[PDB]
C-alpha cells in the first residue's frame, strides 16, 4: 500500500493587517490516503468552526485540502495548524509567520 | 420517453421474396439496439447489436441498419426461406443502459409458393383405439383460410405447411375430427377454394 | 456536465 | 489553453463507501458532490452554473448518484482482483476531461487504485493502457461494453460543447487574467547569508513562473519554489526564495511571468 | 452455453421452487425473463455484477441471488398459478455492450391439484386410399388427445430414424373443452410420404409423444396411474394393397 506524507502551508488569504478581517488558511497537499485530520489553532487551542474545501487531487493522485476560517489577526495572537495523518508518527504543528 | 414501436406487427411473404421491417425508438435517450430472432419452439437468438449511427451489419441474407438521429432501425431479409418464419424482436437499451425496453415484435410468416393446387378433403382410416373419424383438408392454395368449427364436438386445426424436401414439394393441410355419428368429411369444412375434390 | 454513467460498467 | 476536468474520489469504509466528486473549468471549481450528505445532490460552486435551472441540476445529481453506486461495486471488484480483505479501506480515483484547441485538442480519462495508476484512456480515444494484470481485466470489460466509443463521444462532443458554454456564461471571470501582486522579503539566516523571498499574490490563473537571477544568470538550481497555494478567494499565491550572501543582495533579481502581466516583471530587494 | 433446468416442471401451489441457470463463460450479466400470450417478454430480475441484483418489470413473487458469477437462480418462495409461464434465463459478457445468450426455457405449470395432470393418448390414422389414387401421395395423421398440461413433444419416426421432411405439427394444441381453465388438450400432426413409400410393407411408421408430467418423487393419491413423465407412441406399417 502507498502512503504519501502531507505538505503543510499556513498563511492568510490577504496580507495580514492588525484589526482587519481576514481568512486563516492551512493548505495540506500531496498526501495519501485521503483520510486526514486538520485543526486550526489560536494560541494553542482549536478553532471551533473551521471549514475546508472539497476533496480533490493532483496529477500524481495525491490529495490536497484547504482548511480556512475567518479571523481578525492581532499583534499578540499566535495562530498555527495541527495536522494528523497515518504517515505522521505524531501530529505536525506549523505556526503561522506573517513576515515570511 | 421510453417507447419502442415495431412495424409491421405481422406480415406474410412468399418464400423466395425479400422483406424488411422497422423498429422505432426515440432519438434522444438512446444507448444501444439489439435484434433478436425467436423461432417457434426455439429460444430468442441474437442477430445484431448496433450502437453507432449509420451502422450497417450483414449476416448472410439478413442485414440491418441503425439511424440514431431519426430513431429508426431497419431489418432486411433477402430471399426469404421457410426457416425465416419467426418473431423478430427489437431490443433498445435506453437512458445509458438504465432502461431496458423491448419491442412488441414483428411476426414473420413465410408462405409457400403453392403452384398447381389440388384442394381436396379426404377421410383417413380409423385406428382400433380411436372413437373419432379423421378428415384431412390438403393441397389448397396458400391464400385459403381455414375458419374454425361451428359444431362443439367437431375439432379443426389450423393450416400446416408440410415440406417434402426430397421431392421439392410443399402442401398446406388442415385436419378435422369428431366422434359424432352424423359427421362426414365432405361436410366438416362447411371459404373453401372451390373445385375442391371430394372423393 | 458530468459523463453519463452506463448501467453495468464497472472496474 | 482552456480545459474542463472532473475528479472522482471513492473510498471504501469497512467501519458504504464515500463518493466525492468535483468539477473544474481551468482553475475554477463549479460543482461538488458528496454522497455523505443528508440528501446528496450536485451543488454549484461558481455563479456561471447556478443560473442553469432545476432540469440541469436534477440531471447532474442523477449522474453523480449513479456513478457513486457504480464506484461501490468497482471497489468490491478491485478488492477481489488483488485478494484484499474487507477490513481495509481502499481508494478509487478518476480524473477525466477535455482541452480546447484553437477551433478538442486532447481528451483523457485516467484512473488510479490505492494511489498508483490503474487504467487510462489513450490519446486516440480508441484504446486503453492497463498498469497491471488486474487492470487488464478492467480493460477487457470496458472493451466488451464498447466503453471507448462512449468516451470518445463525450470528450470530442459533450465535453467541448459545454466547456465553450461555461467559458461564455462566465467570461467575465474565467477568460480574465489577474496580474500577480508582487514584493520581495529579506530575512537574515546567518552572519554571512540572507534569504530573499520573491512573492506573487492574488493571481489567476494559477500557471506562473518565478525565477531568481544572479547577474542575469538564472539561479534556479538554488531556488526553493513553494507549491502554488489557493488563496481561498479564487486566486492563488506562490513564492520563490534563494539564499544569498550578506554583501550581494543587490546582485539578485526576481522575474515573474504570468498571463495577467503585459510583460514579465523584474523585481529586486528594496531595503 | 446458458444451462437452464428444468425444461418442464409441474408443482403444487405454495411448494417452494428454484429454477437454476448457470454459465461458465465468465459472463457478468444474467437475467430472468418470462413470456406470456398477449404480454410478450418481460424481465423479472437481472444481475449486472456479482452480488448485484435489480428488479425487472415483473419481479413480484420472485427472488434471485448472485453470490457467484456462474449462477443466477430464480426462486419462487410460494408459487401461485399466475406464475405458470415460459421462463428464459439469459446472459451477456458484460451488462452493456454484448448481446444476450438465452437458455433453453422452462415451461413451468403451477396447479392447485395434481389430479388434473393426464398423460396423452396417441393414435395414428393411416392414409386415405383416395389421396393415394388422386395425388400419388399418402398423408398419415397422428392425434395426441386428453393430456394436461401442455407439456408434450410430438415426433415422427420412420424406420427407426426421426424424420422432419414431410412432417407438420400444430403450433398450438386445442382445448377439448374450451370453457374450462383446466381442459385437457389435443394435438395433431401430419406425415406425408409418396404412395410408393406407404405401399412398402417393410417401412415402419411411428409417431411419438413425449409427455413431461410428474416425477417418481411426486405424491400420487389417485386410483389411476401416476401421470409421470412418459412416452406414448402409436405405430403403423406399410400396406402393399
Amino acid at each position: 500500500m502507498i502512503q504519501r506524507t502531507p505538505k503543510i502551508q499556513v498563511y492568510s488569504r490577504h496580507p495580514a493587517e492588525n484589526g482587519k478581517s481576514n481568512f486563516l488558511n492551512c493548505y495540506v497537499s500531496g498526501f495519501h490516503p485521503s483520510d486526514i485530520e486538520v485543526d486550526l489553532l489560536k494560541n494553542g487551542e482549536r478553532i471551533e468552526k473551521v471549514e475546508h474545501s472539497d476533496l480533490s487531487f493532483s496529477k500524481d493522485w495525491s490529495f490536497y485540502l484547504l482548511y480556512y476560517t475567518e479571523f481578525t489577526p492581532t499583534e499578540k495572537d499566535e495562530y498555527a495548524c495541527r495536522v494528523n495523518h497515518v504517515t505522521l508518527s505524531q501530529p505536525k504543528i506549523v505556526k503561522w509567520d506573517r513576515d515570511m | 420517453i421510453l417507447n419502442v414501436e415495431q412495424s409491421p406487427q405481422s406480415l406474410h411473404v412468399q418464400e423466395g421474396d425479400s422483406t424488411n421491417f422497422t423498429c422505432s425508438f426515440p432519438s434522444s435517450n438512446f444507448y444501444a439496439l439489439h435484434w433478436y430472432r425467436w423461432e417457434t419452439a426455439k429460444s430468442p437468438e441474437a442477430l445484431f447489436v448496433m450502437t453507432l449511427n449509420g451502422d450497417e451489419k450483414k449476416k448472410g441474407r439478413i442485414s440491418a441498419t441503425l439511424n440514431t438521429k431519426e430513431g429508426y432501425s431497419y431489418l432486411y431479409i433477402k430471399g426469404s426461406q421457410p426457416e425465416d418464419s419467426a418473431t423478430y424482436l427489437c431490443y433498445v437499451p435506453m437512458d445509458s443502459n438504465y432502461q431496458l425496453i423491448w419491442g412488441a415484435g414483428t411476426k414473420l410468416i413465410i408462405k409457400p409458393d403453392i403452384q398447381n393446387p389440388d384442394p381436396a378433403v379426404y377421410q383417413l382410416r380409423d385406428s382400433k383405439s380411436s372413437d373419432k373419424s379423421v378428415c384431412l383438408f390438403t393441397d389448397f392454395d396458400s391464400q385459403t383460410n381455414v375458419s374454425q368449427s361451428k359444431d362443439s364436438d367437431v375439432y379443426i386445426t389450423d393450416k400446416c405447411v408440410l415440406d417434402m424436401r426430397s421431392m421439392d414439394f410443399k402442401s398446406n393441410s388442415a385436419v378435422a375430427w369428431s366422434n359424432k355419428s352424423d359427421f362426414a368429411c365432405a361436410n366438416a369444412f362447411n371459404i373453401i377454394p372451390e373445385d375442391t375434390f371430394f372423393p | 456536465i458530468l459523463k453519463e454513467p452506463v448501467h453495468g460498467v464497472y472496474y | 489553453s482552456h480545459s474542463m476536468r472532473y475528479f472522482y474520489t471513492a473510498v471504501s469504509r469497512p467501519g458504504e463507501p464515500r463518493f466525492i466528486a468535483v468539477g473544474y473549468v481551468d482553475d475554477t471549481q463549479f460543482v461538488r458532490f458528496d454522497s455523505d450528505a443528508a440528501s446528496p445532490r450536485g451543488e454549484p460552486r461558481a455563479p456561471w452554473v447556478e443560473q442553469e435551472g432545476p432540469e440541469y441540476w436534477d440531471r447532474e445529481t442523477q449522474k453523480y448518484k449513479r456513478q457513486a453506486q457504480a464506484d461501490r461495486v468497482s471497489l468490491r471488484n478491485l478488492r477481489g482482483y488483488y485478494n484484499q480483505s474487507e477490513a481495509g479501506s481502499h481508494t478509487l480515483q478518476r480524473m477525466y476531461g477535455c482541452d480546447l484547441g484553437p477551433d478538442l485538442l486532447r481528451g483523457y480519462d485516467q484512473s488510479a487504485y490505492d494511489g498508483k495508476d490503474y487504467i487510462a484512456l489513450n490519446e486516440d480515444l480508441r484504446s486503453w493502457t492497463a498498469a497491471d494484470t488486474a487492470a487488464q481485466i478492467t480493460q477487457r470489460k470496458w472493451e466488451a461494453a464498447r466503453e471507448a466509443e462512449q468516451w470518445r463521444a463525450y470528450l470530442e462532443g459533450t465535453c467541448v460543447e459545454w466547456l465553450r458554454r461555461y467559458l461564455e456564461n462566465g467570461k467575465e471571470t474565467l477568460q480574465r487574467a489577474e496580474h500577480p501582486k508582487t514584493h520581495v522579503t529579506h530575512h537574515p539566516v546567518s552572519d554571512h547569508e540572507a534569504t530573499l523571498r520573491c512573492w506573487a499574490l492574488g493571481f489567476y490563473p494559477a500557471e506562473i513562473t518565478l525565477t531568481w537571477q544572479r547577474d542575469g544568470e538564472d539561479q534556479t538550481q538554488d531556488t526553493e519554489l513553494v507549491e502554488t497555494r489557493p488563496a481561498g478567494d479564487g486566486t492563488f499565491q506562490k513564492w520563490a526564495a534563494v539564499v544569498v550572501p550578506s554583501g550581494e543582495e543587490q546582485r539578485y533579481t526576481c522575474h515573474v511571468q504570468h498571463e495577467g502581466l503585459p510583460e514579465p516583471l523584474t523585481l529586486r530587494w528594496e531595503p | 452455453q446458458v444451462t437452464q433446468n428444468p425444461r418442464y416442471l409441474i408443482t403444487v401451489t405454495g411448494k417452494k421452487l428454484t429454477v437454476t441457470c448457470s454459465q461458465n463463460m465468465n459472463h457478468e450479466y444474467m437475467s430472468w425473463y418470462r413470456q406470456d400470450p398477449g404480454l410478450g417478454l418481460r424481465q423479472i430480475y437481472y444481475s449486472m455484477n456479482v452480488e448485484v441484483t435489480d428488479k425487472g418489470d415483473v419481479p413480484e413473487g420472485y427472488k434471485v441471488s448472485r453470490k457467484e458469477k456462474r449462477n443466477f437462480p430464480l426462486i419462487l418462495e410460494s408459487p401461485s398459478p399466475n406464475q405458470t409461464s415460459l421462463y428464459f434465463c439469459a446472459s451477456s459478457l458484460v451488462g452493456a455492450g454484448q448481446p444476450q445468450h438465452f437458455g433453453d426455457g422452462t415451461r413451468l405449470s403451477i396447479l392447485e391439484d395434481l389430479n388434473k395432470v393426464f398423460p396423452p393418448e396417441v393414435a395414428v390414422f393411416e392414409p386415405s386410399e383416395a389421396e393415394i389414387s388422386h395425388t400419388q401421395k399418402a398423408t398419415l395423421v397422428c392425434l395426441a388427445t386428453g393430456f394436461f398440461p401442455d407439456h408434450v413433444e410430438l415426433s415422427w419416426w420412420v424406420n427407426g430414424k426421426e424424420v422432419h421432411s414431410g412432417v407438420c405439427t400444430d403450433p398450438q394444441p386445442l382445448k377439448e373443452q374450451p370453457a374450462l381453465n383446466d381442459s385437457r388438450y389435443a394435438l395433431s400432426s401430419r406425415l406425408r410420404v409418396s404412395a410408393t413409400f406407404w405401399q412398402n410393407p417393410r417401412n415402419h411408421f411411428r409417431c411419438q409423444v413425449q409427455f413431461y408430467g410428474l416425477s417418481e418423487n411426486d405424491e400420487w393419491t389417485q386410483d389411476r396411474a401416476k401421470p409421470v413423465t412418459q412416452i406414448v407412441s402409436a405405430e403403423a406399417w406399410g400396406r402393399a394393397d
